[PDB]
């Protein structure tokens, strides 16, 4: 994550660039496992965040009814809803999909 | 316990289950196609044994919609019930709503929960056992502390909720899809018991194969419009059905010759039905199946009712019909079209669209396999809520704040990262 | 191979007419629109057996009084109340129809089920002849559009 | 064209001020601003 960020935030930078070319094999098992997502820190400015996916709950969400709760939430919201309370309306859907997505895992 | 994990197998093969039910639908009507009048019964182009085969496969077919509501009881009602239980339970706390603004008769649906606050296992799935002396102490201030805190409050009989579970049978009856499957059962019972109409539950494949679903839902789109139209319509043939009441009865004869003993139609209780069955889905207007002038005093009278009929019914009205329903087609259509465009076009969240994510090679797909990609908001937000509350960085606590504060401006409104910089 | 199957017999040596579409370049696009909505079109031609079977049950079941090709009945009268046979009969009479189905079947002239049977001739005609027909009518001007 | 003369009113009442003609996006920079300017702002009846 610190040589990503470093990566990331600092490009076009040689000493760094080759460092991690000589860091390329452990990058490569772990970029299924970090994300990286954009919001604003009230800094009113873009800030980058990153963090960790556990193995279980992304390789128990992807597959089994989820993918149709998603394409129902996909087509609710892109076919109608007020502008600003779209993403409310995401933040419902991604409370009761956790909630699914337990409930899927205790199974 | 191995009920439970039997009750397992169940919910881990639920649509499988369901369209090997229909597969079973399927067969049973395929045989019901070989009847013969005599009372009734089957020949055989087929094995010796295909009626007690008959007797297997009801069964059969029953068995498997009762195990497949058992599996869809065990398996989404959890879910709707904790929809269900959050909107209240927010309703409670952000509102008041039984405690200040007091919802009217109207809305039953959302007056069915009266009969839940002083139930124990209210927060069953909602992640928070500490609603009740929240609003308590967030409200019981001002409307008295022992009224609102009294309004929120053979062993196994004796350890569950029972009002609670009235009211959770009773939000488990209005969803559609438990009704639907209900329904299914029902008719899977009555045909067993008389299997002439098993035949029923053909009507899965419309609810099943998700573009016939799009042809079902054409049919209720435009209910008022259709409805209406078809009144428009009967109130033409009606004003018809008095105009050819009292001028022109002398021309309805079903009978051959009239000699032969002659039935009239010109009755307004009559006229009526005759001009709908006949007049409406006959495509020479009324000419055909009526006597035609040869030289009688009303004749130009009589054509040009019948040509005023043609036009205003079948050249106009049956034309709307069919427009309106090609027309919810179209709709329809361009709706799923439209989906599957702003799926390709657009970020769902910095909402900025492709060309910009493109002056980059193969970028907007970057743009949506590292940088938004719906699925690691969902993962995040579980990461948070895994967590403990003490090892939060600054931003951490950030967005945890900015969530409990429910007010949403971290999202990014057009200001991708990208744009930010050169 | 045709070529080949007509210098034999030259009855089917007709079916090199087919060129005209493979080769004229407008055509050919008349006849792409022929199999553009392949997965639409056949389920929706599958409803539309589904919908014509479910009135093959009803008509098996209580209607069956009603079958007669013959003329006046005495003459050796057929029905069509088998369930195989019945519905091949409102296959190619029904729904090439045009009038629906009370064209060609008996008419109700004051019996028990007069209100029930009208209720049927309607309902046949809007669900098919109405509807489902102009369907397949659209759904190939729009692969043409 | 009748229908899409109804939906094409029903449009431009929900995309545009009547009287400053702008837009829907400007006013949406802010969040629920559009209705605000047309809750506050112009809003037709107060000119009368
Ligand atoms: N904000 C966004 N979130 C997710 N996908 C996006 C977004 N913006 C654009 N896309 C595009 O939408 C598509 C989403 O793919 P899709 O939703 O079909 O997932 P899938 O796994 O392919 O199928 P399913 O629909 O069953 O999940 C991606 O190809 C991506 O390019
Ligand atoms: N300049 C404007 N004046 C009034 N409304 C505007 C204007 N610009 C946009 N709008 C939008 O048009 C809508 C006007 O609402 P509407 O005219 O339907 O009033 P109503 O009371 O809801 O019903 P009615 O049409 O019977 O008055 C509002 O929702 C508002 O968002
Ligand atoms: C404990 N807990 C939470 O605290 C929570 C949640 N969803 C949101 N929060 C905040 N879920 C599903 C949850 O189990
Ligand atoms: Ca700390
Ligand atoms: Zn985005
Ligand atoms: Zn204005």
């Amino acid at each position: 994550v610190l040589l990503t960020n470093l990566s990331e935030h600092m490009p076009n930078d040689t000493r760094l660039q080759t460092f991690l070319e000589l860091a390329e094999s452990v990058l490569n098992y772990f970029q299924p496992f970090l994300g990286r997502i954009e919001i604003m820190g009230s800094a009113k400015r873009i800030e980058r965040v990153y963090f960790e996916i556990s193995e279980s709950s992304r390789t128990q969400w992807e597959k089994p009814q989820v993918k149709e709760s998603k394409r129902q939430f996909i087509f609710d919201v892109v076919n109608e809803g007020g502008e600003k309370e779209k993403m409310e309306l995401f933040v419902n859907f991604c409370e009761d999909t956790i909630f699914e997505m337990q409930l899927a895992a205790q199974i | 316990a191995y009920q439970q994990k039997l009750l397992n197998y169940f919910a881990r093969n639920f649509y499988n289950m369901r369209m090997l039910a229909l597969f079973v639908a399927f067969a049973i009507n395929f045989i019901l196609l070989f009847y013969k009048v005599s009372v009734h019964y089957v020949l055989e182009e087929s094995s010796g044994y295909m009626e007690p085969t008959l007797r297997i496969l009801a069964i059969l077919h029953t068995v498997i919609s009762f195990f497949c509501i058992i599996g869809y009881y065990c398996l989404k009602v959890p879910l709707v019930i904790f929809k269900r239980e959050k909107e209240v339970a927010r309703k409670l706390e952000f509102d008041g709503l039984y405690i200040t603004e007091q919802p009217s008769e109207d809305d039953i649906k959302g007056q069915w929960d009266r009969l839940v606050i002083n139930t124990q296992s209210f927060p069953n799935n909602y992640w928070d056992k500490f609603v009740k002396r929240k609003v308590m102490d967030k409200y019981g201030e001002f409307y008295g502390r022992d009224r609102i805190s009294e309004l929120l409050g053979s062993a196994v009989l004796n350890s569950i909720d029972v009002k609670y579970q009235m009211w959770k049978l009773g939000v488990v009856f209005t969803d559609n899809s438990f009704l639907y499957l209900a329904w299914y059962m029902t008719m899977s019972v009555l045909g067993h018991y008389n299997n002439f109409f098993f035949a029923a539950h053909l009507l899965d494949i419309a609810m099943g194969f998700k573009t016939l679903r799009t042809i079902l839902s054409s049919v209720t789109h435009n209910g008022k419009q259709l409805v209406l139209t078809v009144g428009l319509l009967a109130v033409v043939v009606y004003l018809y059905t008095v105009v050819a009441f009292n001028f022109f009865r002398k021309f309805y004869n079903k009978s051959e010759d009239g000699d032969t003993p002659d039935m009239k139609c010109d009755d307004m209780l009559t006229c009526y039905m005759f001009h709908m069955y006949v007049g409406v889905r006959a495509g020479g207007g009324i000419g055909d199946e009526i006597e035609d002038p040869a030289g009688d005093e009303y004749e130009i009278y009589r054509i040009i009712f019948d040509i005023t009929f043609f036009f205003f019914v079948i050249v106009i009205l049956l034309a709307i019909i069919q427009g309106l329903i090609i027309d919810a087609f179209g709709e329809l259509r361009d709706q799923q079209e439209q989906v599957k465009e702003d799926m390709e076009t657009k970020c769902f969240i910095c909402g900025i669209g492709n060309d910009y994510f493109d002056t980059v090679p193969h970028g907007f797909e970057t743009h949506t396999l590292q940088e938004h990609n719906l699925a690691n908001y969902l993962f995040f937000l579980m990461y948070l809520i895994n967590k403990d509350e003490t090892e939060h960085t600054g931003q951490e606590s950030y967005v945890w704040k900015m969530y409990q504060e429910r007010c949403w401006e971290f999202f990014p409104a057009g200001d991708c990262f990208r744009k930010q910089y050169e």
